[PDB]
């Protein structure tokens, strides 16, 4: 299940937390990088309904949808594949679980820092159980040039 | 000078899809105001346009200038009239005195449009008879919506119901949720006189079915428009001509200060606080 | 049960010479709602029974379903829309995001079509020559209302004052205060060819030719309308519904509460009081 | 003249059991305007004479100012007060642009008041453990009106509910809901 | 006040005119304000903050009232009103 491409300049996300400024700052790069289409797909914030946020694709707005459940995030979208989760450090572990079990999902990146050894060691066993890809706890996360940015990884522009 | 040599960008607030002003045409919801006055859409059809975006057939831009006809002025003696003929008496102006009256199309009054719509149209997709819905809606206690009326009766009938029941059986293909609230009313008046469907009511289900029955609405963007409360616009945009021509009157009679008998009044005060 | 049996007398307020709500038809001005469905008259025809009690000729009607068409939506920049904007942000509803645009119509918005009437129509009741006019509004400060634009200047018109302009001379009888305005008009594009007649100085003086030019106006109730604040009712009535269309859509696409950043406020507070 | 000689009869509507004005004395909820006076009582005093028609105990009172103090003024970016400045603007009059102002006080701006009452009293009288209640809350999915500021924190405190809750301690007995609120 | 009261003996000074005159006094009298901006106050309207932000207590008073008497809509009867129509338009 572990596969060897995990982003590509066809990679698509889906942001777990209202983190504009680091959803921006992919679509700068994802703009920078020379690519044709987004890496972000659509936003999940529990607190609120759905609605969309207007981001900055280069010089000109595109919209980005905010949903509140999951499950309409991922009926939807299913061009996604990787699921960035920038929950708190005692939200992580139930939004894993929640989000590991679906099906488009094939990486997820816990941006969390102080996670439980525990949950993170029941976390690593339905990981590895189920297949997918995790570049979990106290991490920034990742950065493939020219492709694909999780996050904040690197700085600004 | 950055942003039109354009090296600065700023996020915008303030989307509104709607009425796009620069430029060297008044351009209203996709449409050209010298199209509007072409394709000869009158009040209704720009209606259309500004509230729903979508261009309406022809039988509905004239159902909706049925609408704001009927839900003009209804006489002074219902409690947005009043406050604005206090306010035109009190001698303000024509903003704070169509306002002051405006400021009483709640629930009570004229706010039934809405209420009227999202009862009788969540109960006909939950699809129960009218004599059980009746009997729910006095079970719970509560009040059906846009089925009372205080001064009409069935031996007293407002005429402007009929108006647009005569318009909507023809012009309309497939309205069955009037048909459902005329039972519901017909179930109620055998019980109370007073109780007749209002045209507050009327123009809820006849607007439901004009936009779940006719185009352009497929099912999300029909309650949409209904959830967010594009049915009390109509009450509210018909009723200003009536509150605009109350205070256009009051200032025309020359009428003086309001003061309201003490002998209508009965102050209940404590005993000594 | 005295009043009904007839023997109490008690004096009775609230004038109102319009809408007799009461008996079994609604009537208006004078004429039943039936009439006013079959003889075909639109919001115009209601709008000359509600406002003025008068049967308004067919052209002068649908003059004002005009009026009511282009003084609708004018851009979410300007200061009503703007404040209805901020309601409709901060979760309000129908009637006070409407409301609380409504109340910035006096005299900086929305007060061009009232004083671009009282100004054309006191300077040509006063026997002044247009350059007269024009140098008179000129040594007293007090620039002309109804005059100007920003870009739409000359060989270049404002496309929604045109068609009012073509409706009014293809339609009215004996139409000398729009003549006199299009002199002044003409006289003050010499100086900037951007003082073009406004749509707010087009409408203003076109309604004062039509009450005071057509029929069942004499002349003195065709200038009591005018002090009263007919336009100003005739410029709030068409507002309300690019109001309420701004209202239902910053509803629909869900926007959020509005902060109006410190960026653009700049505290000139004093030092210690 | 029927009815003065007393012969008629009236239904008569409008019961307002606050303020009658009629008689030789403004008598507010029972207490006349003299009486008002010389107890010296603010306006706080009278808020809870017109609204609550109870003459509330001398500390209240003082609440109740307190509440109307910092209530006021909060910067003229927030909503209404912007809308006041755009009604100002065009020039209209006080009663329209403080009007026009007021007309934004809803839910999402001065609605967390009413909110954060309800809210924290039927997490209270239904009782719950506030870590239950922060729970309920999260499993839900909506925020808690009362808790928030993105500028203070525990560090440096807000210093306009420092105020009040000082004031609360240090003048209220009992107060069980303040306690349970502080325990969220 | 004592020039006026001898012809009625109802024209007293009035509250709504004592509360302005004392307010211009306050104003123009008490420091702090110099004469250009304690008669600018007047002209813009400091005097009608005063009548609305007092007379708000007594109108949220009278709608918690009737909020809490739990009456019903008004409806203003028809012998009240003596309806003035045209003939027949
Ligand atoms: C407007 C309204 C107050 C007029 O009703 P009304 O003539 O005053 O009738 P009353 O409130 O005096 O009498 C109450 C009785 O009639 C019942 N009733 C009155 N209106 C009712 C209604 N729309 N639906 C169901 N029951 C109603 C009450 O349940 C009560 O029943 P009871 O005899 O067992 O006690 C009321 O019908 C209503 O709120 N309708 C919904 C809002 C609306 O449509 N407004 C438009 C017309 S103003
Ligand atoms: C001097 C200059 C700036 C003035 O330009 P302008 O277009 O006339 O600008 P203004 O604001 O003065 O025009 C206002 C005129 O329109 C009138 N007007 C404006 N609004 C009006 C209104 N609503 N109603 C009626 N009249 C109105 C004004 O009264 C005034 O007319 P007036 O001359 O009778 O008083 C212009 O001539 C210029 O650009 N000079 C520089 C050229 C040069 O030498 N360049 C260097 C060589 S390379």
């Amino acid at each position: 299940g572990k596969s060897t491409t995990l982003f590509s300049r066809h990679t698509k996300a889906i942001v777990w937390g209202m983190q504009t400024r680091a959803v921006q700052g992919m679509l700068d790069f994802d703009y920078v990088c020379s690519r044709d289409e987004p890496s972000v797909a659509a936003m999940v914030y529990p607190f609120t309904g759905d609605h969309k946020q207007k981001f900055y694709w280069g010089h000109k707005e595109i919209l980005i949808p905010v949903f509140k459940n999951m499950a309409d995030a991922m009926r939807k979208h299913p061009e996604v594949d990787v699921l960035i989760n920038f929950a708190s450090l005692r939200s992580a572990y139930d939004s894993t679980m929640e989000t590991m079990n679906y099906a488009q999902i094939r990486t997820i990146a816990i941006i969390a820092e102080g996670i439980p050894e525990a949950l993170t060691r029941k976390l690593i066993k339905k990981a590895d159980q189920k297949g997918v890809t995790i570049i979990g706890p106290a991490t920034v996360g990742g950065i493939k040039p020219g492709c694909f940015k999780i996050g904040n990884t690197g700085g600004m522009l | 000078w950055a942003r039109e040599l354009g090296l600065i960008r700023k996020p915008a607030s303030f989307m509104t899809s709607i009425c796009d002003e620069r430029g060297q045409e008044l351009i209203y919801a996709g449409m050209p105001i010298t199209e509007v006055f072409k394709e000869e859409m009158g009040i209704g059809g720009v209606l259309g346009l500004l509230w729903f975006q979508k261009r309406l057939p022809k039988y509905s831009c004239q159902f909706i200038e049925m609408c704001l006809m009927v839900t003009a002025d209804h006489g002074p003696a219902v409690s947005g009239a009043h406050n604005t003929i206090i306010c035109a008496r009190a001698g303000k102006d024509l903003v704070s005195s169509l306002t002051s009256g405006l400021l009483t199309i709640g629930d009570r009054f004229g706010g039934a449009l809405d209420a009227a719509a999202k009862m009788f149209s969540k109960a006909f997709d939950s699809g129960i008879i009218p004599m059980e819905f009746v009997n729910k809606m006095k079970k719970e206690g509560k009040l059906i919506m846009g089925i009372g009326h205080r001064v009409k009766s069935i031996n007293n009938p407002d005429m402007r119901v009929q108006i647009l029941k005569d318009y909507v059986r023809q012009h309309f293909p497939a309205t069955p949720l009037l048909d459902y609230a005329l039972e519901v009313e017909k179930i109620t008046t055998s019980k109370k006189p007073n109780l007749i469907l209002n045209v507050d009511g009327l123009i809820g289900v006849a607007f439901v079915d004009m936009l779940r029955n006719c185009g352009s609405f497929t099912r999300e963007e029909a309650d949409e428009y209904i959830d967010i409360g594009a049915l009390n616009g109509i009450f509210v945009l018909g009723r200003s001509m009536g509150f605009i021509g109350h205070y256009l009157d009051q200032k025309r009679l020359k009428q003086g200060l309001y003061r309201h008998p003490w002998d209508d009044i009965s102050y209940v005060l404590p005993e000594h606080m």
